[PDB]
RNA sequence: CCUUUAACGAGGAUCCAUUGGAGGGCAAGUCUGGUCGCAGCAGCCGCGGUAAUUCCAGCUCCAAUAGCGUAUAUUAAAGUU
RNA sequence: GACGACCCAUUCGAACGUCUGCCCUAUCAACUUUCGAUGGUAGUCGCCGUGCCUACCAUGGUGACCACGGGUGACGGGGAAUCAGGGUUCGAUUCCGGAGAGGGAGCCUGAGAAACGGCUACCACAUCCAAGGAAGGCAGCAGGCGCGCAAAUUACCCACUC
RNA sequence: UACCUGGUUGAUCCUGCCAGUAGCAUAUGCUUGUCUCAAAGAUUAAGCCAUGCAUGUCUAAGUACGCACGGCCGGUACAGUGAAACUGCGAAUGGCUCAUUAAAUCAGUUAUGGUUCCUUUGGUCGCUACUUGGAUAACUGUGGUAAUUC
């Protein structure tokens, strides 16, 4: 039944931030493997054709693809089904735009175009700490990126600015109290707050609470913490909304409100 | 009131570049000029059976 | 007697003159009488009703619908 | 097997359970003929249409005020009865929802609305009326007899801007009985 | 849908401990009447063929494997593909026409043979069922969807597809068309290839002969050459090999052999000699009563078809009870104790020719209440000598004009005949021993009734070789000349029809002398044989008489032929012409065995 | 079926071979077949034998030894041209290459030569 | 195929709605002919033995309606698990 | 630029483990154990932990809170029908997991298979033969026989989804 | 919509069932104008299978002496398109069915600090040499067998 590993995706079994109907197929892109999670990712053909409009079959983002036209973090990808993922810049120069993948506040992407001077550098999340042969300090981060010799005051759960023509680790935020930062899975997708807590439970799952812009308070795990910013104060650009999560009730008000229908 | 999609092409060398091929031979730009599928099938199912230069199908069916 | 079993049961024609359809040797597709297991009304020790004589429904002769084979 | 189909549906009447009940009988029989209906079914229709809306209504009516959710989904429901007039905008609040009645269904729908808005003569020339194409809601021209009109959608109701009744060529009895002066008394 | 019975006879079938519980629980054989008759005896199980009703009741109470379940195939509108009129024959439903290959019909007379090939060719509309009063070819497309027929027969009528049908008669059009020497030959579609197909099927030495100066096997032989010649892509060939010699049928079957390849769909009716593991790809069945309905069964291979159909009751899916052993006559009757007298004769060496034909017959023993055939490829003067010796010409050179009333069989059967065969049937009478000898030709499976009394036009080629037969053992005489009977009669046809003339002409002690071109006839009809040898139209000696071994065995010598026996079916089949089973008969001599 | 060396018997037998194996060749990566072979030992049964001349004697075939040979193809690996022709540690060997010549007539007249490796 | 559109295309006799029933449960006839404990009906109670509201038919009427009847599995009725 | 490559990390997994959850049956009350049953020490083998297997010891382990044995017209689940409140019945079936390719068994190649659109044997069927030999696996799509109360075309196309 | 009705008696009040009532899904009977959607050899035989098809693959970038075409003159890594064959990769995915299977599968929950992982992305690449060896395909030519993708 199953010797081996799988390639296909089923329609219905794809993530569901991807957004996708259920009437074109039995079939999902099934992103190639990366550095991002199968889950928790986004590919080229579902950026391109569904949330740009730029293609409209397979076959039209397949021939804009093999063009040399987009660059993900810099370099050229051709293939259609590459997992771009978090923080990740997205670079069109025949047309002079670029984004950042970065989820908005109802735990899904959005298309969050940057000014040019701001797709320069990106912010990664450190997961691992470890020596190798001779004594030389690495780093790994949250998009499987290794860098050699990190100063030796950089550890876990802090976020490191990276040049991305060079790697080159620039600045660093460390993981503390008063500390920005965006919830990036679980139930709080996408919100953004301070810190202002850390529960320890030895053996499993510490515990970080988060307080926003508006006196609400929500609890994740440690794992799903991403700093951002110093405090008050974030270093990349936040989309519009900032993580604030405005309940249904004023949802409702604010569209019904501001009829928003058409211009 | 009806509805459609429309596209227009830079040049006629880019629109004979992209433009998916059935849509070019709904004005003569393109021809499909093959027969059949099963014909496609039963031939190559009988190119399996000889080793070499397959002349009694690459020439003689 | 069934095909599938072998085993010999008794079933009733219900209509005027509706045994005159069924000769000896034909095939006829038997249902139930209605109430699952029991005999119906007043008569004993049957339990099912013959619907098909054959391939042709015992209805449509009844009217005229249809006719036998031969 | 994996196919890219939709398999969702489902029924939209529910029969009663005691079947020859005189007074129901002839309850549902002076309601359909009041309101020039084809069927029973088109009754057990707004029936069930009806009986859901007051069991959503009174599921709602349990909870505390206050509660969100009962909040939420009140003034949805309130404001969805609202928009195709069968409550006051003066009631707008769940109690008075338990106060309907099944002909304030039947009397929103097109076919009554068509009759009762002055374009017919009767109920029954109004259904042939918007099942022959003469009727048109603002620039759709609707077939359904059964098309539950809208507040706003009131004003709009008239005849299609291409049939014989209003700004249309004749028919086709109007062209051969006038061609009888051509072709049924000059030509044969 | 079908008649149901059971066949019993399996592994081990023993009513010594089965307790015979087979009529414990049948309904039939409880009623009364005797369905299956078995009780503890050393018999096999019994079952009847009309008795029982099926009902499978037999075959799910049998402790051993040995009651089954088959079926008898009648016609209950089973898509009827093409009717003529009321009680008329009726096809059924015809194979998808496999391309690139050879798609063989096997079949006996009546059962729709050549309707088949009619409706392929898109010359005949399938009637499929009721009349259409226009030929409408919407009913055979909307009939077919979802099924390959549907392109096929639309492509036929963009006028893509050209098919090309073989005359089932080359005797019926020597009368309308007409083709004058030298020119005959640039009139045909093509000037390369006519080379190539005169070289391989041998018209070399004829092609600017006369054509009205030809014998049958050079108008067969022209035939497949105006046929092969034109560039089609559908080819229907209606039994290619009827009366062709052995090695002729042989170079004919690899000429249409060369043309299967470049995507032309070839059918070829097909009740042929044994020549088959490589000159026919998949074969279908034909099944059916000869005057009344008929159906073509499944695509199969070639060996797997004839090998089932020549057996019968293997067949997987269906069957019929039909098609006992009738490739042979081993049923061996042979006693002769009445022949106490004999009148022999001796005719002298008689040598004559017409214009090109060089024939000379060897002085020999003529025989009585005894039978003789000859051999031979076809030009070597074996009508040419019948018929002089009966007497056209040559009154020059001794001679002896037959002194007894001869009975003549031609093979140029087509008669001038205003009336009926009821007619000629009274100009030849029956007034002889009116005992079985017709009835017992065909009286019970082929009704002679449709040879009585019928249309003398659209007769078909084996009513029509009947009707040739009775012409000759009706009349007043005392020697046969039957020439070449086998033509438009099938293996069981050609078998009886051979025996009926053996044993006919036996018992009354009187001399046939036989033309044949099918080996199994050669063999069963005389102890004597005269080969005829000699180059065809240069010298042809009519060798001197002999015996039946040693003139079959310097005969077929010549041919470079072989034949084998079957240790099954007692069938004989050729060789390939050279093999490790063919290279040490071919230096014996020996070309039989088990004599 | 054909005879193969170090199957010391005059009968047939069946074994099972594998790829690099002769009277076998494997249809997919990693196939095995068991196949029947006759031994290697010469016998009145065979249909053939294929025999090489080694020595040839002193009266010449007249069907075999009459005819003469041709070079076929040249060597196209620059090293065997070397050791063919004779060439030095610096001999410019791209000019002793072979030139096969051509004119199927109804064409020009020409020459190939095959591209030099190494 | 649908949708958009030409040109033809209705007098009601055909461009013809069926499936079950009319003692009760259970909506609807003590109307007329035939049979006479027979034929048959009837899930249950029960109809038929010469003046049948239940059988066989004609007429009329009732129910749902492009659907309706029957056999079986199962759920509610069952507070008879 | 392409390709290749030892090692580490990442991704896609795979495998082995923890806690809890199961239909009927007592006319199933005791079961397991040199033919490993429960544990201890040393090893063999395995990708690795481990009676996984071997040698030597100990006499243990489960059960009325239903063990052990038997039946299931039992693949599990997300779910479906009915439903005042509680419940009852169904889930072969388009998504996730498992198992199989006539029945068992043994292997090659490979990162990954005990693979059957691979190979090697036995059993059961069955095809061609020139009788020496050769070849097979539709619970894939169409189609056919049989079984039955019971289920469709031997169609067109890679234009969409992949 | 949290509902009942007929039947034991000469009549009454009960227990208690049989029958009625409504849905749901398999089959079958009669009948069928329009339009959208769309289940479909599971039940029984994980019974047997004629025929056709369902897995292949080349860019500028592994090997081009097929005259298979073909050039402006020839091959001096040698033109260019390029059959065949060697080589690399895939064929362990998908599709089908539910026979086996009762702490087994499976579900939620956790652990590999007790393991392996083609490929993807990122790190690592310095303790006769201006380039070595022979030998098989395709191709050419002779064959064997009733017969095969021998
Ligand atoms: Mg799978
Ligand atoms: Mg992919
Ligand atoms: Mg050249
Ligand atoms: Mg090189
Ligand atoms: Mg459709
Ligand atoms: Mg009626
Ligand atoms: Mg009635
Ligand atoms: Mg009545
Ligand atoms: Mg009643
Ligand atoms: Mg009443
Ligand atoms: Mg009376
Ligand atoms: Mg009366
Ligand atoms: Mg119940
Ligand atoms: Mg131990
Ligand atoms: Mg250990
Ligand atoms: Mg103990
Ligand atoms: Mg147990
Ligand atoms: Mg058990
Ligand atoms: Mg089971
Ligand atoms: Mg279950
Ligand atoms: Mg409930
Ligand atoms: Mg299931
Ligand atoms: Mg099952
Ligand atoms: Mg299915
Ligand atoms: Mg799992
Ligand atoms: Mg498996
Ligand atoms: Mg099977
Ligand atoms: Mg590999
Ligand atoms: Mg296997
Ligand atoms: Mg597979
Ligand atoms: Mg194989
Ligand atoms: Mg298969
Ligand atoms: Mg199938
Ligand atoms: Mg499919
Ligand atoms: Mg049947
Ligand atoms: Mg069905
Ligand atoms: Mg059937
Ligand atoms: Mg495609
Ligand atoms: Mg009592
Ligand atoms: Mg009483
Ligand atoms: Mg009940
Ligand atoms: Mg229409
Ligand atoms: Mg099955
Ligand atoms: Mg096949
Ligand atoms: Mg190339
Ligand atoms: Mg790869
Ligand atoms: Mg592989
Ligand atoms: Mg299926
Ligand atoms: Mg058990
Ligand atoms: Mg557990
Ligand atoms: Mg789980
Ligand atoms: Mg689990
Ligand atoms: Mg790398």
């Amino acid at each position: 039944m199953a010797r081996g590993p799988k390639k296909h995706l089923k329609r219905v079994a794809a993530p569901k931030h991807w957004m996708l109907d259920k009437l074109t197929s039995v079939f999902a892109p099934r992103p190639s493997t990366g550095p991002h999670k199968l889950r928790e990712c986004l590919p080229l053909i579902i950026f391109l054709r569904n949330k740009l409009k730029y293609a409209l079959t397979g076959d039209e983002v397949k021939k804009i693809c093999m063009q040399r036209f987009i660059k993900i973090d810099g370099k050229v990808r051709a293939d259609i089904t590459y997992p771009a993922g978090f923080m990740d810049v997205i670079s069109i120069d025949k047309t002079g735009e670029n984004f950042r993948l970065i989820y908005d506040t109802k735990g899904r992407f959005a298309v969050h175009r940057i000014t040019p001077e701001e797709a320069k550098y990106k912010l990664c999340k450190v997961r691992k700490i470890f020596v190798g042969t001779k004594g030389i300090p690495h780093l790994v981060t949250h998009d499987a990126r290794t860098i050699r010799y990190p100063d030796p005051l950089i550890k876990m759960n802090d976020t490191i600015q990276i040049d991305l023509e060079t790697g080159k680790i620039t600045d660093f935020i460390k993981f503390d109290t008063g500390n920005l930062c965006m919830v990036t899975g679980g139930a709080n997708l996408g919100r953004i707050g301070v810190i202002t807590n850390r529960e320890r439970h030895p053996g499993s799952f510490d515990v970080v609470h988060v307080k926003d812009a508006n006196g609400n308070s929500f609890a994740t795990r440690l794992s799903n913490i991403f700093v951002i910013g110093k405090g008050n104060k974030p270093w990349i650009s936040l989309p519009r909304g900032k993580g604030i999560r405005l309940t249904i009730a004023e949802e409702r008000d604010k569209r019904l409100a501001a009829k928003q229908s058409s211009g | 009131k009806t509805t459609g999609f429309g596209m227009i092409y830079d040049s006629l060398d880019y629109a004979k570049k992209n433009e998916p091929k059935h849509r070019l031979a709904r004005h003569g730009l393109y021809e499909k000029k093959k027969t059949s599928r099963k014909q496609r099938k039963e031939r190559k199912n009988r190119m399996k059976k000889v080793r070499g230069t397959a002349k009694a199908n690459v020439g003689a069916g | 007697q069934l095909i599938k079993n072998g085993k010999k049961i008794t079933a009733f024609v219900p209509n005027d003159g509706c045994l005159n359809f069924i000769e000896e040797n034909d095939e006829v597709l038997v249902a139930g009488f209605g109430r699952k297991g029991h005999a119906v009304g007043d008569i004993p020790g049957v339990r099912f009703k013959v619907v098909k004589v054959a391939n042709v429904s015992l209805l449509a002769l009844y009217k005229g619908k249809k006719e036998r084979p031969r | 097997m994996p196919v890219a189909r939709s398999w969702v549906c489902r029924k939209t009447y529910v029969t009663p359970r005691r079947p020859f009940e005189k007074s129901r009988l002839d309850q549902e029989l002076k309601l359909i003929g009041e309101y020039g209906l084809r069927n029973k079914r088109e009754v057990w229709r707004v029936k069930f249409t009806l009986a859901k809306i007051r069991k959503a209504a009174r599921e709602l009516l349990t909870l505390d005020e206050k509660d969100p959710r009962r909040l939420f989904e009140g003034n949805a429901l309130l404001r969805r009865l609202v928009r195709i007039g069968v409550l006051d905008e003066g009631k707008m609040k769940l109690d008075y929802i338990l106060g309907l009645k099944i002909e304030d269904f039947l009397e929103r729908r097109l076919q009554t609305q068509v009759f009762k808005l002055g374009l017919a003569k009767s109920i029954h020339h109004a259904r042939v009326l918007i099942r022959q194409r003469h009727i048109r809601v603002r620039k759709q021209v609707v077939n359904i007899p059964s098309f539950i009109v809208r507040l706003d959608s009131q004003k709009h109701i008239d005849f299609s801007l291409r049939s014989p009744y209003g700004g249309g060529r004749p028919g086709r009895v109007k062209r051969k009985n006038a061609k009888k002066g051509q072709g049924g008394a000059g030509a044969g | 849908k079908l008649t149901r019975i059971a066949i019993v006879n399996h592994d081990k079938c023993k009513p010594k401990k089965c307790r015979q519980e087979c009529k414990k629980s049948c309904p039939v054989v409880r009623m009364g009447k005797l369905c299956i008759e078995v009780t503890p005896q050393s018999k096999i199980a019994w079952i009847s063929e009309t008795l029982c009703i099926g009902c499978g009741i037999c075959i799910k109470k049998c402790p051993f494997g040995a009651l089954s379940i088959v079926n008898l195939p009648s016609n209950l509108e089973k898509e009827t593909t093409h009717r003529y009129c009321a009680n008329a024959f009726k096809l059924h439903r015809l194979p998808i026409p496999r391309p690139g290959e050879v798609l063989g019909l096997v079949g006996t007379n009546g059962i729709g043979k050549s309707t088949a090939l009619k409706i392929l060719a898109g010359k005949q509309k399938p009637n499929l069922g009721k009349y259409d009063d226009p030929p409408d070819w919407q009913e055979i497309l909307t009939y077919f969807r979802g099924s390959e027929l549907q392109n096929y027969f639309t492509k036929i009528l963009e006028d893509d597809l050209k098919a090309i049908i073989k005359p089932q008669y080359v005797d019926q059009i020597p009368k309308a068309a007409k083709g004058t020497v030298g020119s005959i030959l640039d009139r045909k579609d093509e000037t390369k290839t006519q080379a190539i197909v005169c070289q391989q099927l041998d018209l070399t030495h004829l092609k600017e002969r006369n054509v009205e100066d030809l014998s049958g096997g050079e108008l067969q032989r022209f035939a497949c050459a105006v046929v092969c010649i034109q560039k089609a892509d559908i080819f229907m060939f209606d039994e290619p090999s009827s009366y062709l010699d052995v090695k002729q049928r042989l170079k004919a079957a690899i000429t249409i052999r060369s043309l299967i390849n470049p995507d032309r769909y070839i059918i070829v009716v097909e009740h042929d000699l044994s020549v088959l593991d490589y000159l026919s790809d998949f074969i279908c069945c034909l099944y059916g009563v000869p005057s009344a309905y008929g159906v073509v069964t499944m695509p199969f291979s070639v060996r797997e078809g004839i090998n089932i159909f020549l057996d019968g009751y293997v067949p997987t899916e269906n069957l019929r009870f039909r098609d006992a052993s009738l490739v042979f006559k081993v049923a061996e009757t042979a006693n002769e104790e009445e022949v106490k007298k004999m009148c022999m004769y001796k005719y002298p060496g008689m040598k004559k020719k017409m214009g090109e034909f060089e024939l000379a017959i060897v002085a020999g023993e003529f025989t009585d209440s005894e039978i003789m055939v000859m051999l031979g490829e076809n030009g070597t003067g074996k009508t040419t000598f019948i018929r002089m010796l009966a007497g056209r010409l040559k009154p020059d050179e001794g001679g002896e004009v037959p002194v007894l009333n001869v009975s003549y069989k031609p093979q140029k059967i087509s008669p001038k005949s205003t009336g009926s065969v009821r007619q000629l049937l009274h100009e030849k009478i029956r007034d002889a021993y009116t005992h079985p000898q017709f009835v017992t030709d065909v009286m019970k499976p082929l009704q002679i009734e449709n040879i009585i009394d019928q249309e003398v036009q659209t007769l078909s080629g084996g009513e029509l070789q009947r009707v040739a037969l009775a012409l000759c053992l009706g009349k007043p005489a005392d020697v046969y000349l039957i020439d070449e009977p086998s033509a438009y009669l099938d293996s069981e046809q050609r078998l009886m029809a051979a025996r009926v003339v053996k044993r006919f002409i036996l018992h009354a002690k009187k001399t046939a002398f036989v033309v044949e071109h099918d080996f199994i006839m050669a063999t069963y009809l005389a102890d004597r044989v005269i080969v005829f040898d000699g180059i065809p139209s240069k010298n042809t000696v009519a060798n001197s008489p002999q015996t039946l071994l040693a003139g079959m065995n310097k005969f077929l010598s010549q041919l470079e032929i072989t034949f084998r026996r079957d240790p099954n079916n007692y069938r004989p089949r050729i060789n390939k012409l050279n093999s490790i089973k063919d290279v040490e008969q071919k230096k014996s001599g020996n070309y039989f065995f088990l004599d | 079926f054909p005879m193969k060396q170090g199957v010391l018997t005059h009968g047939r037998v069946r074994l099972l071979l594998s790829k690099g194996h002769s009277c076998y060749r494997p249809r997919r990566t990693g196939e095995r077949k068991r196949k029947s072979v006759r031994g290697c030992i010469v016998d009145a049964n065979l249909s053939v034998l294929n025999l090489v001349i080694v020595k040839k004697g002193e009266k010449d075939i007249p069907g075999l030894t009459d005819t003469t040979v041709t070079r076929r193809l040249g060597p196209k690996r620059a090293s065997r041209i070397r050791k063919l022709f004779n060439l030095s540690k610096e001999d410019d060997v791209r000019q002793y290459v072979v030139r096969k010549p051509l004119n199927k007539e109804g064409k020009k007249p020409r020459t190939k030569a095959p591209k030099i490796q190494r």
